[PDB]
């Protein structure tokens, strides 16, 4: 506001709470990670072809 | 004598609580 | 009478042979047939006694479906001891005239 002939601004405090479940997921993941896996069929040679 | 408004009081527990809030299987949980 | 095959240049419907005797049921999804066989050979398992006997049946059976990388040797002499055994029926490759002999 001009508040007697100024442009004093309001006080905009900001306490980030929303990102601690954020951060517990991304470290779930982190712990666990996952890849591509080839699995074998019923061949005398899948297994060999897979690995 | 001297005395202590409500506001001051309410700010200075919810800063208090929200500066160990904010600050933060089992690695995971650790921060 | 322990196959069942059908045969056609063009697919062949015979429309004689009538209803099939299977049933339309639900259960578990599995992405490969292995995976079937040791969770239901686990499930046979786990209800049986200690002292059993063919629970090294069993085990054996189970261990010879586990796929993996660098298991060639440890599947090799499972195998070889199942088929010494007379449980593994050999596929008349080679182990039919040399294990067997």
């Amino acid at each position: 506001t001009k508040l007697d002939e100024q442009f004093e601004k309001y006080p905009k405090f900001e306490i980030n709470k929303v990102a601690t479940e954020l951060n517990r997921i991304i470290a779930e993941y982190r712990n666990n990670r996952i890849t591509v896996k080839f699995r074998p069929g019923d061949r005398e040679a899948s297994e060999e072809l897979a690995n | 004598p001297a005395v202590m408004n409500q506001a001051l009081a309410a700010l200075l527990q919810q800063t208090s609580a929200d500066i160990q809030e904010v600050t933060g299987m089992n690695r995971a949980d650790m921060a | 009478v322990v196959d069942r095959q059908t045969g056609a240049v063009v697919a062949l419907n015979d429309l004689s042979v009538g209803r099939y005797d299977v049933t339309v049921d639900v259960g578990p999804s599995y992405t490969a047939r292995r995976d079937a066989t040791v969770s239901v050979l686990t499930n046979v398992l786990s209800s049986m006694l200690p002292t059993d006997p063919m629970r090294p049946a069993i085990q054996g059976i189970i261990l010879d479906n586990i796929d993996g990388e660098g298991l060639d040797d440890f599947k090799e002499y499972n195998r070889n001891q199942l088929l010494i055994s007379g449980i593994a029926k050999p596929r008349n490759e080679k182990e039919q005239q040399i294990v067997q002999q």
